[PDB]
RNA sequence: GAAAUUGUUGAAAGGGAAGGGCAUUUGAUCAGACA
RNA sequence: CGUGGAGGUCAGUGACGAAGCCUAGACCGUAAGGUCGGGUCGAACGGCCUCUAGUGCAGAUCUUGGUGGUAGUAGCAAAUAUUCAAAUGAGAACUUUGAAGACUGAAGUGGGGAAAGGUUCCACGUCAACAGCAGUUGGACGUGGGUUAGUCGAUCCUAAGA
RNA sequence: GUGAACAGCCUCUAGUUGAUAGAAUAAUGUAGAUAAGGGAAGUCGGCAAAAUAGAUCCGUAACUUCGGGAUAAGGAUUGGC
């Protein structure tokens, strides 16, 4: 079931008490685990525009709230995982506050 | 050529068990070194920290 | 070619081998006893979950100072462990022994692993360096893997002497009891 | 493919260090063919390898 | 292709050692003699 | 009693399996040891009267060679630090390009050289070993290619000295 | 660039991103720190850490081989515009 939604994600409560050399690499593994919870897939991808959005304030200055877009798609032939995989990508907005989850229509 | 290519790999095998990192590693292992065991260590200056 | 002691029919049996495999030996002994005696199609389903941290290989013999884990409760052992490089060779031979039984034309579901054996191979001598200029060995422990799968077969007048008195006793009770 | 040879070789042609030359990831079959200095000149002027102009060190605060 | 040492199978034993001596039980196994 | 050879005898044994090796199978001798059956094996070897010695092993912090217990244990913790996607591939924390992020910060992790090494430089093919994890990459492996001087040096002069 | 400076700290040009990695945050460690009240009672001994620290001006004792002692001691001051 191809379904694409929006999400904020509170990276302040997930990076609590982590060493400063491992905050930005941990925030990558937190999003791969966040996509597994909502979509229920194992193959999670991150567009390189999302990688720039985490690492922009150095290793130790990861933002509190990101605003993600997660697309669940069909997988290609002769892949032995499962036919579905997520694709996490960013949507830029002025403030990440005050926004709740919204189902994106397709066309 | 494939018969003599096999005779290389039948006779390389004895050197890989000794982990020769070439066919040119003939660094010989000494049984016993003198500076380890030939001494009587007492009060005073000694031969190692 | 000169297997271990086998108690089976060599007509309805397939086999496979692996020699000089640069593995650990103690890690491959304990992953062979976990799979011994099982059914073949359940054995391949088992080793996949070892790689995914669902079920564990229990360490029975070579198991000192191993940390405890929770997944050995299925076996009644507190010490278990999930060796990855041991399984990637052992299921490489189960995938071999299946296709050997395909070529003879043996049954798919009745096939089970009966004999599986792992013993020592010649070690790779490599050297390292310690304090005070001392040279100590740093060597491996490769192994020989060999296994035989088998179709399950659904199947599972001592002369006696007695004296002339003991002969007369049974003859007496036969006379009385009608 | 393996492109360290051409990465080094285009630094010597353009005249800038290895940190500055750019080899595009979509034309990876074109650049793997070029194995001489002569062909690396051809990959520059059609726009496959570029220069990456200098990182700024401004002096407005000074 | 011996021994140290080891793997699988088969038998057997086991509350802070193991191994040994005399004597028998149980279990496995076996030679001899009766024309 | 047993061992390596020697002279003599058994017109001894043997490819229809000599010697050896294994053998909680048998028999004799108080014992040293001797004989037989079974399995493995593949070419020489015993009995008896005599002669000869480099003739009998549990130790010598014994000699050489080989393997254990400890043990899948101690450990792989200095030098601020890694991350995503694609390509290649049977396989990618480590290879390659790109996007970010950081460091050495001109008494440098930069660019040339003297002693010293000797083909490591460069390309192609390729992963059994080696890089204390890995590996498709390498200062590894296989095959080839490459160092051009009337002016730069040596050669020439003398120093302390030979 | 700051500064007395080729100090220390940050950057441009060139270069590397190599040193086995993941998950947790017990004790005991190693390395780095902070602490009310008291201030060497600790201890063979203030061992360690703390305190003072650059500059401008004022001010400097015994003693002396007349050169020194001396940055003696001690005290005021420092940004931005």
């Amino acid at each position: 079931d191809v379904v694409t939604r929006e999400y904020t994600i509170n990276l302040h409560k997930r990076l609590h008490g982590v060493s400063f050399k491992k905050r930005a690499p941990r925030a990558v593994k937190e999003i791969k685990k966040f996509a597994k919870l909502h979509m229920g897939t194992d193959d999670v991808r991150l567009a390189p525009e999302l990688n720039q959005a985490i690492w922009k304030r150095g290793v130790k200055g990861v933002e509190y709230r990101l605003r993600l877009r997660i697309s669940r798609k069909r997988n290609e032939e002769e892949d032995a995982k499962n036919p579905l995989f997520s694709y996490v990508e960013p949507v830029l907005v002025a403030s990440a506050k005050g926004l709740q989850t919204v189902v994106v229509e397709e066309d | 050529r494939s018969k003599a290519d096999r005779m290389a790999k039948m006779e390389r095998r004895e050197r890989n068990r000794h982990a020769k990192q070439g066919e040119s590693d003939r660094h010989n292992a000494v049984s016993l070194s003198k500076h380890l065991f030939s001494g009587k260590r007492g009060v005073g200056k000694t031969d190692f920290r | 070619a000169r297997y271990g002691a086998t108690s089976t029919n060599p007509a309805k049996s397939a086999s496979a081998r692996g020699s000089y495999l640069r593995v650990s030996f103690k890690n491959t002994r304990e992953t062979a006893q976990a799979i011994n005696g099982w059914e073949l199609t359940k054995a391949q389903k088992y080793l996949e979950q070892v790689l995914d941290h669902q079920r564990a290989i229990p360490f029975r013999r070579f198991n000192s100072s191993i940390g405890r884990t929770a997944q050995g409760k299925e076996f009644g052992v507190t010490k278990a462990r999930w060796p990855a490089k041991s399984v990637k060779f052992v299921q490489g031979l189960l995938q071999n022994a299946a296709a050997n039984a395909e070529a003879k034309g043996l049954d798919a579901t009745k096939l089970y692993v009966s004999h599986i054996q792992v013993n020592q191979a010649p070690k790779q001598r490599r050297r390292t360096y310690r304090a005070h200029g001392r040279i100590n060995k740093y060597e491996s422990s490769p192994s020989h893997i060999e296994l035989v799968v088998t179709e399950k077969e659904e199947a599972v007048k001592k002369v006696v002497r007695l004296t002339s008195r003991q002969r007369g006793r049974i003859a007496a009770q036969k006379r009385i009891a009608a | 493919a393996n492109l360290r040879t051409q990465k080094r070789l285009a630094a010597s042609v353009v005249g800038v260090g290895k940190r500055k030359v750019w080899l595009d990831p979509n034309e990876t079959s074109e650049i793997a063919q070029a194995n001489s200095r002569n062909a690396i000149r051809k990959l520059v002027k059609n726009g496959t390898i570029v220069k990456k102009a200098v990182t700024v060190h401004s002096k407005s605060r000074t």
